[PDB]
């Protein structure tokens, strides 16, 4: 690996200065550079890990969306045929997204999971299993995509039995969670029922327990639900 | 349009 | 090169597909690979060849700018000494900004500009010539900033020197020359006066010469010269 | 502030 002989936390610090200069892809490779030292990961490092990876998949992302509506555009009666390159180069951004998630589920389980052992670590990185899963399902078609939905919804689910356990039901990473597996219904699962139930009742579960909360974590629970009931207006 | 999931938080 | 088995023909398709995906490494790979068959661009297969490169070295420009602020930081009285992390990651950058400007610039040497008889390609070639070496400017700092500057004022006014010869005053290509020559005069050559002057004339013989346009072509001639006037409120 | 530059036309 390139990073193998750069100090761990000069890696978090160029990390940091990548995210600072908006060079993602960096900030990435700095990220698994310091995962691949083999320790665990800070609160603050295991967020500056996700925000790299999602701003790497997230441009793949517009840019599959962007691609495939083209090929589906040229795939309908009427259309003037222009030859393979539509597809070649969807079928191009597709592997490079497919194996942006394939690195961070590799990182996820080499071995972030089976270290992680306190509840807002693992929820954390098993959250981020359902999500990569869930960018994979975005783009699946062939055998695999049940599969690969399967293997989101098992990732979410194991989340969301620590959450409900351990965490109280403003925690942010609690609420994210949920926030995310109600998308994984609605938008992956053809379970929007289920989608709109988790959101409501989450939504209603951290109403009630706002009351015991700081100003400063008042702000972050609210934020989260704020997202949750902008998907329930947009679903109902 | 689509769902919204979690943003990043700096 | 990767894209010597593509054709020349499904390259410009997939330049025109990275755009639309705002893909602009990839953009700008196609673009190279195209220029790489031979053949000379059109004036839409130019335009795609500086909308590529501009939008990669416009990220690494921002990103550079980013770095030596915070490294500029760093090196003041008072500072909490932090290693040599913003310096590598700063050199890094500047790196991978030197190559692409040295990429554009091969590929303007080998072989555009020798074959660019037109006033309109060639002008456009040798203003992305001062354009690039500016861009090598604005990181230079070692015994070659000199000849560096050098290169980019004698580009800059071999162009200038055809456009006044060939073409009028409101021409597009005549237009944004002047306003990029401007800028080198008072961003890199430390000749604000000059930077000015060129701006004024510029825009004050375009005007004279509007009532010769229709009107689309009024649009395209008068947006450029608002950007000559936006600098020179700026400058002045 | 800096100079303004020729923009991207697409
Ligand atoms: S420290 C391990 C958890 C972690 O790093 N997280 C969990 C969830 C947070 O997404 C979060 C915190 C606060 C707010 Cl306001 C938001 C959001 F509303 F989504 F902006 C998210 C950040 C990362
Ligand atoms: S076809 C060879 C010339 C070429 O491709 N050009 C020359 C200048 C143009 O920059 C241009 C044209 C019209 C407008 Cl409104 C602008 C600008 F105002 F800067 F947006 C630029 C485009 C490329
Ligand atoms: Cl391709
Ligand atoms: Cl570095
Ligand atoms: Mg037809
Ligand atoms: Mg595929
Ligand atoms: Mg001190
Ligand atoms: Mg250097």
């Amino acid at each position: 690996g390139a990073m193998g002989s750069m100090e761990r936390a000069s890696l978090i610090q160029k990390a940091k200065l990548a995210e600072q200069a908006e060079r993602y892809e960096d900030m990435a490779a700095f990220m698994k550079g310091a995962v691949e030292k083999g320790e665990e990961l800070s609160c603050e490092e295991r967020n500056l890990l996700s925000v790299a990876y999602k701003n790497v998949v997230g441009g793949q992302r517009a840019a599959w969306r962007v691609l495939s509506s083209i090929e589906q555009k040229s795939n309908e009666e009427g259309s003037e045929e222009k030859g393979p390159e539509v597809r070649e180069y969807r079928e191009k951004v597709e592997t490079e997204l497919q194996g942006v998630c394939d690195t961070v589920l590799g990182l996820l389980d080499s071995h972030l999971i089976k270290e992680a052992g306190d509840a807002e670590s693992r929820v954390f990185y098993l959250k981020m299993k359902g999500d990569y899963y869930r960018y994979l399902a975005e783009v699946a078609t062939g055998d695999d995509k049940k599969r690969i939905i399967d293997s989101a919804r098992s990732a979410y689910q194991e989340a969301m039995d620590i959450s409900k356990k351990e965490m109280p039901p403003t925690n942010p990473i609690r609420l994210g969670l949920a926030l995310n597996f109600s998308v994984f219904h609605y938008e992956i699962a053809n379970s929007p029922e289920e989608a709109i139930s988790l959101a409501k009742t989450t939504f209603d579960e951290a109403m009630a327990d706002l009351h015991t909360l700081s100003e400063d974590s008042y702000k972050d629970s609210t934020l989260i639900m704020q997202l949750l009931r902008d998907n329930l207006t947009l679903w109902t | 349009q689509r769902s919204t999931s979690t943003p990043n938080v700096h």
